[PDB]
């Protein structure tokens, strides 16, 4: 059954996500304004959203049970490599099938394929990014499953540069077993059918999304006029 | 390793 420890983990991750994810999107007023007039028009706005979103993912990560027993260097390696992935996962909450967009409360803050293009990216990222969002949306995850998936993604033992892999694995295992066991006990069929394996598949799709983004990001940022439009946190975390 | 802002947000 679902153990007391496993119930505790889920309660922790729910609370952590709620503290780091404002479904009103009120802080979006602090971002440089969006412009949809203009090459890289949306880059200041979306650089800021991502920089904020990075901070929030760190604030989530810190509250993952076990995460803090990790050295600071390993915490750093895990956040640096997962940040884009967790922003992709956490964005599914604003993403809407109704029109294939991220809907953050108001027309001003509603982002589509054209907007992400006006931030320096192409369809080689955006198309499989949208398809990921659609496949993840169709799983109709319980918020419990959502927060566990983000957590499992942050604490991945294979990320390069991880010194204490075995501890990262043991931490991830606790969360994976919590998730397998939660699906079995609380997610009724047919929605539960192979749901775990479909969740892990999404982690594999995210590796490919990460790679592509890193490469488009390298190309974008090498141009010192675009790197000017980013934030210092985006520069340190994604690279320079 | 030279990640002052990340290390700050993590402390
Ligand atoms: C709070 C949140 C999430 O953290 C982020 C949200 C949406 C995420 C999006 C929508 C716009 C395009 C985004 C930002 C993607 C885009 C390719 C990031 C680009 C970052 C850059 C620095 C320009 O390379 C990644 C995730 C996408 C809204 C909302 O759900
Ligand atoms: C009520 C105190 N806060 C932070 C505002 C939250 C926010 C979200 C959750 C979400 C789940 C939970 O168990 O506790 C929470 C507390």
């Amino acid at each position: 059954k679902l153990s007391e420890e496993q119930q505790h983990i889920i309660a922790i991750l729910l609370d952590a996500h709620h503290k780091t994810y404002d479904p009103t999107y009120a802080d979006f007023r602090d971002f440089r304004p969006p412009v949809r007039m203009s090459p890289l028009s949306m880059l200041p706005h979306l650089a800021d959203l991502v920089s904020y979103s990075i901070q929030k993912v760190i604030g989530f990560a810190k509250m993952i049970p076990g995460f803090r027993d990790l050295t600071s260097d390993d915490q750093i390696v895990l956040l640096k490599s997962s940040a884009i992935e967790v922003i992709m996962l956490r964005s599914n909450q604003s993403f809407t099938m109704d029109d294939m967009s991220w809907d953050c409360g108001s027309q001003d803050y509603k982002y589509d394929v054209t907007d992400v293009s006006k931030a320096g990216h192409t369809l080689e990222l955006i198309e499989p990014l949208i398809k990921f969002q659609v496949g993840l949306k169709k799983l109709n995850l319980h918020e419990e499953e959502h927060v566990l998936l983000m957590a499992i993604c942050i604490v991945s033992p294979d990320r390069p540069g991880v010194q204490d892999a075995k501890l990262v694995e043991a931490i991830q295992d606790r969360l994976s077993n919590t998730l397998q066991t939660y699906i079995r006990c609380r997610h009724p069929p047919p929605g539960s059918h192979q749901l775990y394996a479909k969740m892990i598949q999404k982690l594999a799709d995210l590796r490919s999304l990460n790679e592509e983004h890193s490469k488009q990001y390298r190309s974008l940022s090498f141009q010192p006029e675009n790197s000017m439009k980013l934030t210092p946190l985006v520069l340190e975390v994604f690279g320079n | 390793k030279n990640h002052p802002m990340l290390m700050n947000l993590l402390k």
